[PDB]
RNA sequence: CAAGGAUAGCACCGGUGAUUGGAGUUAAGUCGUAACAAGGUACCCCUACGAGAACGUGGGGGUGGAUCA
RNA sequence: AUUGGGCGUAAAGCAAGCGCAGGCGGAUUGAAAAGUCUGGUGUUAAAGGCAGCUGCUUAACAGUUGUAUGCAUUGGAAAC
RNA sequence: CAGCUAGUUGGUGGGGUAACGGCCUACCAAGGCAAUGACGUGUAGCUAUGCUGAGAAGUAGAAUAGCCACAAUGGGACUG
């Protein structure tokens, strides 16, 4: 529902008797209240990859969990080798990222997290890194029905 | 003195008379800010002891201060 | 109860174990054995009585000269084991000792780790209760 | 008069002068930056009172004393035999 | 790698030389010596005052001076500035810098020095290129 | 700036103001789009997140008349007792001595009562105060040393003003308190805070 | 005992110093086509000889070689 | 890169082997406790870091109230 | 930077230091330290700390404080 750009590129596949320039756009979906995706597109001018791109983001939408606004549990997600290691943020402390980070967990609807990249840095790798990682997460009931007691601790 | 310029300070600090200010000492007595003077001063009036008992009297700036609080009495019993 | 096949003790109990569990919950093997200790015992007991393990059995044939133990795995109509991520902290190169007040926890209190101080293993909780530290063994999760 | 000192316990190596023989003690001791228990042995040379005969290759317990001279700062204390 | 190797071999950090050793050696009379004080500023003397050809991205002509310094080394500069007052044989104040037009010139013939005068009238930039306040 | 006399061009580039509304009274045009000249179609180069936090930053700043970097050592003085600091930002800089003076309504503008202040024109706790740089505590008084209580300003504007419902004053004889603290829901702001709190890296 | 001097030559590190070596920097300099395709003698590695240069060849080794696969 | 990296094709697994020292090691029991865990005691100055308070119009500041790793002795624990 | 070292190493007697001691002396005897880095060479006042970093740590050790060092260069001694 925000919509925002994350990084336009140009690409040219090269043919015999001329090459084909064309734009190639990323963008992520998110209502700030659950429902989150990404997706890539490519066309010859800005509309038509911007439909593309958000088409493809609304198919692959899928929701995820608000642990009291927070990320209660650290996580190290790998994708493409480029480590995100995302942790606790008590509230009341501000909520810190870098651009493309910023914008992923704003997205989300996560109040605060404290957030770190290893690797060499690379938007769409670290996209998906991110979003593996945090649709990873596990939760309080998860762990309470496969084990025996039914307790946080 | 130590502290501030036109706001001095000088602790009431156990020492022997061999070096200079600010340095080498045994014990922490006190402290005195000549910059309000209500007859009061910081004095732990036991350790004090200790320190006379042992020689090293104190600074002689400080006589008047000890008597109006009390310790050349309880002090001048070895002699009695 | 019969196991042909002689298995071997890989080089202690701790990377053992921790290796055999790895393997097991990536294979979805049911049944793992192992080489009998006093200590494997011990992470055995812990690790079934924390609710992330199934059966676990100590046995011999006339006596210690052959006694080894084996243990199955929680897990669900729908193939998921209990266990989800492990990872060794000591090693035999390197063990580190920790007093109380620096003594980690998994996840955020969700992951057990596994803590011997004077009677054996036992879980952090605990050991935060009797306010003894220690040296931990293994992040479990 | 109470008479105490350091006391350390070592492995003694060799002799080859009058009644003075020297001692290989052991340490392992954590590494300063790696935490790691590393192994360090020194070498120290001491004198026998007239209670003690150095034989080589036998753990003793030796303590403090006047410096005698270079490398002489202890004196064969005690003995433990081999059991 | 692995513990004992660091025990043995411990890991020792590597340096970045100085994009400008010059300006930190030193010599002194009484004696012959060389110290290090990594100055942010010296003082030179220009024996060569000429022109010399950029590579290839960019051409143009350019003004470079070979300045002689009381220190041990001597090395070239750039001379920034529409026009210059550097004929030869003066005495100037160099300072750290690069250039990406020249192989191996990385100082700033700084202007506003003891000898050298700027270029009256830029006032947007008047920190470097010394000159006076904008016209009244 | 800490005097910088000219303030409608910042109300015009940011479309807000020190008061309610007053910085448009149509003398000439009334045009809410950036001063000076740079077209009225265009609106920036750069319009990231760095963007926003630096405008809200300088909104937030020159809703107050205050310097960077006595603001950077604010935020320092913040970082030493702890709570929810995005609120408290605001509340103890709104404890300065002009902004409860506005609040007080003896003067509309904080630069106004800065003049004030610093010409000797303010009694509080029987000494003369000429800086509004001072942490208010709880339980304070206000005297206005009499002999200047002739200012035709303040007199006019004592009741032609609003009383913030966190402070009284006994107008009559020009003297007020300090009850309590500001709340976020009662006094006019939409400043998103946070952004304040995230921009800064200098801690 | 003894600083210090004097003589004599041993060790170690520096400054400088005719004049040549090789390297880097320079907008399609000349030479020839060496390598990149089976680069027109398949390529490359170790070592030896020789010639303006590019390297050619001898002995051993490999495919990070083409067709047939 | 202990925290917190690698060694097939990008730098990097020695040409291979025998091995001194070093480092690391099958299971059960005992003993002490060499480290470790855990108390008490004395020692880690002052000033300074950090938290509260106080007088400087007020912040800057200064003073004060405490805090701070490590070491040795001493008693417990014996899982490693 | 592969071996360094000869009062260097140790016993006896004497002298001497404020005391203990090749600290010095007469005789006698020949090891000490080292590949876990002596020895040679280069550089350097150390410490609390300043700064940065969340930290493990890195950097410099200006004020200030403690210690030693020297007082044109090098040797001595009297004084107390
Ligand atoms: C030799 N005939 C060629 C052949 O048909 C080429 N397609 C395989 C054809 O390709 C084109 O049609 C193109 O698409 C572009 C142009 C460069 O050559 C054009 O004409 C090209 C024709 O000239």
């Amino acid at each position: 529902f925000e919509e925002r750009i994350v990084k336009l590129k140009r690409i040219s596949k090269t043919t015999k008797g001329g090459r084909n320039m064309r734009f190639s756009v990323l963008v992520v979906v998110g209502n700030r209240k659950g429902k989150i995706g990404y997706g890539i597109a490519k066309a010859l001018e800005v509309p038509n990859a911007i439909k593309k791109a958000i088409k493809a983001a609304h198919n692959s939408l899928h929701t995820i969990e608000i642990h009291k606004g927070s990320i209660y549990h650290e996580v190290i997600g790998r994708s493409g080798a480029s480590r995100v290691l995302l942790k606790p943020a008590p509230q009341g402390t501000g909520i810190i990222a870098g651009g493309a980070i910023r914008a992923i967990i704003e997205l989300a609807g996560y109040s605060d997290i404290y957030t770190k990249n290893l690797g060499r840095n690379t938007p769409i790798n670290m996209i998906h890194a991110t979003m593996d990682g945090i649709l990873k997460q596990l939760s309080p009931r998860r762990v309470a029905i496969l084990r025996n007691k039914n307790l946080n601790e | 003195r130590m502290g501030r310029v036109h706001y001095p300070t000088y602790r009431i600090v156990a020492v022997d008379s061999r070096v200079k200010r600010d340095g080498k000492y045994i014990a922490l007595i006190g402290h005195l800010n000549p910059a309000l003077k209500e007859n009061k001063c910081k004095i732990d009036e036991a350790v004090a002891l200790e320190w006379l008992n042992k020689g090293a009297k104190p600074t002689d700036t400080v006589r008047s201060l000890f008597s109006q609080t009390g310790l050349w009495k309880k002090f001048v019993e070895s002699k009695k | 109860i019969t196991t042909t096949k002689p298995i071997k003790a890989h080089f202690d109990p701790v990377a053992d174990l921790l290796t055999k569990i790895n393997n097991a919950r990536k294979a979805k093997l049911m049944t793992v054995t192992t080489i009998a200790s006093k200590l494997k015992i011990a992470i055995l007991e812990i690790l079934v009585k924390e609710g992330y393990l199934a059966n676990f059995q100590v046995l011999e044939n006339k006596s210690k000269t052959k006694r080894i133990v084996t243990f199955n795995l929680k897990y669900t109509q729908r193939r998921i084991p209990s266990i989800n991520g492990v990872k060794q902290i000591s090693k035999p190169g390197l063990r580190i000792y920790r007093p109380f007040e620096k003594l980690p926890l998994v996840l955020n209190g969700l992951g057990i780790a596994i803590i011997s101080t004077s009677d054996g293993v036992m879980t952090d909780k605990v050991a935060r209760l009797k306010k003894i530290g220690g040296e931990i063994l293994a992040y479990v999760w | 008069k109470r008479n105490q000192r350091k006391v350390l316990i070592g492995i003694v190596k060799s002799t080859k002068n009058a009644k003075t023989a020297t001692v290989q003690v052991e340490s392992r001791f954590k590494h300063p930056l790696y935490h790691k228990s590393v192994v360090r042995h020194k070498k120290y040379q001491a004198h026998n009172e007239g209670e003690v005969l150095a034989k080589d290759g036998d753990k003793v317990q030796i303590v403090e004393t006047r410096p005698l001279s270079a490398t002489k700062r202890f004196r064969i204390a005690k003995i433990i035999e081999r059991a | 790698a692995t513990i004992a190797q660091l025990i043995r071999k411990p890991r020792k950090k590597k340096k970045v030389k100085s994009k400008s050793p010059a300006l930190h050696y030193n010599l002194n009379l009484l004696n012959k010596k060389v110290t290090n004080v990594y100055s942010p500023l010296k003082r030179g003397v220009c024996t060569r005052v000429g022109t010399m050809t950029p590579k290839k991205p960019n051409s143009a002509l350019r003004k470079y001076a070979k300045v002689r310094l009381t220190n041990g080394f001597e090395v070239l500069t750039y001379i920034p500035g529409e026009g210059h007052n550097l004929q030869e044989h003066s005495v100037t104040l160099l300072r750290g810098g690069r250039v990406k037009d020249l192989p191996g010139v990385r100082y700033h013939i700084v202007r506003g020095t003891l000898d050298t005068v700027g270029v009256e009238k830029r006032r947007q930039q008047r920190s470097a290129y010394g000159a006076k306040k904008p016209k009244a | 700036m800490k005097y910088t006399g000219s303030i409608f061009k910042r109300s015009r580039r940011l479309g807000f103001s020190l008061l309610e509304n007053n910085k448009e009274f149509s003398k000439g045009k009334k045009r809410k789009t950036i001063p000076g000249q740079h077209g009225n179609r265009f609106r920036s180069s750069t319009m990231s997140g760095y963007a926003q936090q630096l405008q809200e930053k300088q909104r937030m700043q020159y809703m107050y008349g205050i310097t960077d970097k006595q603001f950077r050592r604010l935020f320092r003085l913040v970082l030493k007792q702890r709570g929810n600091l995005a609120v408290n930002l605001f509340r103890v800089l709104e404890s300065r001595l002009d902004n409860i003076v506005y609040r007080m309504g003896f003067a509309p503008t904080r630069r106004s009562a800065r003049q004030l202040v610093n010409h000797g024109h303010v009694l509080l706790n029987d000494r003369t105060v000429d800086t509004p740089s001072i942490i208010l505590n709880p339980g304070d008084k206000v005297r206005l040393k009499a002999k200047t209580i002739k200012i035709p300003i303040v007199k006019a504007a004592s009741e032609s003003g609003v009383v913030s419902p966190f402070v009284e004053t006994n107008n009559k004889t020009f003297e007020g308190t300090y009850v309590r603290f500001p709340e976020r829901s009662e006094l006019p702001a939409g400043i998103n805070e946070s952004y304040v709190v995230e921009w800064y890296k200098r801690l």
